[PDB]
């Protein structure tokens, strides 16, 4: 039951980082909530009903969502 | 207390559910319903404690937070009822509850901002204050992140099932409570939010009006469910951590158990409701 591997990259102009911690995502530096489900998916705060396979997912379905806006720290 | 079918709403009752919503909205009141879902979502994780969502008490939980609303509602007009959205018949934008003397429709595409009904933000009546995505105007894309509302022959198949809950009594859980939420099979619960989109399909969805209607068909088959299965009833029955059991209480109120909101006709009635 280990954590995915990190991850950074440019997603749509934004940068998405996430790390083990119990795993941390950040859209520009604003740390983001995600979730991981029982059997493996992941979601966020901002697609808090809709499983992903991947922090990564998770995460560029955050800038998905945003249409470029801040996050707010949560 | 009769909670009725959206569709079936006079011009006057939508006029007072409206305005009831408005007055909480502007009084302050509104925003902490919001605030506390999110709180409890942001919470709720499958191998810890668990109260809100993706558990057993998903639907108790959400029944008593329906009330907590609707009675604040009735403290502001006592004739409004939380109407209940049956996403499975009203499933396109042309439904009248998208109208725009009701809900108001979907969101333009450039930002998703929903630009007519009462709750648009040029109205100056609906800022969106509890908030992880920064803005601060209603979104909506009806049909945007998934085509399609479930279907009457989908509930059906979830109503089926006999079994209310199952260990480990979470996100994989067979059974009807997580069919019902979404998390396994069809998806019926998890899919509608998903399917209005912006604030809808978030922490914060009690954002968009249309939380309550939705919850309040969800509740609607939690009934039907009873109906059906009358030799069922809720489980776990006691001893398990970090999962509420029948005779346990529920935060944030803590003086409420699943066992003393498994019965809605101690509240409310619906408009119609099959009979076993
Ligand atoms: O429950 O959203
Ligand atoms: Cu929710
Ligand atoms: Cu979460
Ligand atoms: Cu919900
Ligand atoms: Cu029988």
């Amino acid at each position: 039951p280990a954590a995915p591997e990190s991850f950074d990259e440019v997603y749509k102009g934004r940068r998405i980082q996430g790390r083990p911690a119990g795993y941390e995502v950040f859209v520009d530096g604003v740390q983001l909530h995600v979730m991981r489900n029982a059997d493996g998916s992941w979601i966020s705060v901002v697609s808090h009903y809709d499983p992903v396979p991947t922090p990564r997912a998770a995460a560029r379905a955050a800038v998905d969502e945003l249409q470029g806006a801040p996050l707010l720290p949560f | 207390t009769v909670r009725k079918n959206q569709a079936t709403l006079t011009a006057d009752e939508k006029r007072r559910f409206v305005a009831a919503v408005l007055e909480l909205k502007r009084s302050g009141r509104y925003d902490e319903f919001v605030r506390t879902h999110n709180e409890f979502i942001m919470s709720d994780t499958d191998s810890g404690e668990r109260t809100g969502h993706r558990s057993p008490s998903f639907l108790p939980w959400h029944r008593r937070f329906l009330l907590d609303f609707e009675q604040a509602l009735q403290s502001v007009d006592s004739s409004v009822t939380l109407p209940y959205w049956d996403w499975s018949a009203d499933r396109t934008v042309r439904a009248s509850l998208w109208a725009p003397d009701f809900l108001g429709g979907t969101g333009r595409s450039t930002d998703g901002r929903v630009m007519d009904g009462p709750f648009a933000a040029s109205t100056g009546n609906w800022p969106i204050n509890v908030r992880v995505d920064s803005r601060t105007y209603l979104r909506r894309s009806l049909g945007g992140s998934v085509a399609e509302l479930p279907t009457r022959a989908e509930v059906e198949s979830v109503l089926a099932i006999s079994a209310y809950d199952l260990p480990p009594y979470n996100s994989a859980s067979e059974g009807f409570r997580n069919h019902l939420e979404g998390w396994r099979g069809v998806n019926l619960h998890n899919r509608v939010h998903v399917w209005v989109g912006g604030q809808m399909a978030t922490g914060v969805s009690p954002n968009d009006p249309v939380f309550w209607l939705h919850h309040a068909y969800v509740d609607k088959l939690w009934a039907e469910w009873q109906r059906r299965h009358p030799d069922s009833a809720y489980v776990p029955t006691g001893g398990t951590p970090d999962v509420v059991d029948l005779n346990e209480t529920m935060k944030p109120w803590n003086t409420v158990r699943p066992a003393d909101l498994l019965d809605h006709t101690a509240y409310y009635t619906f408009d119609a409701l099959e009979h076993h």
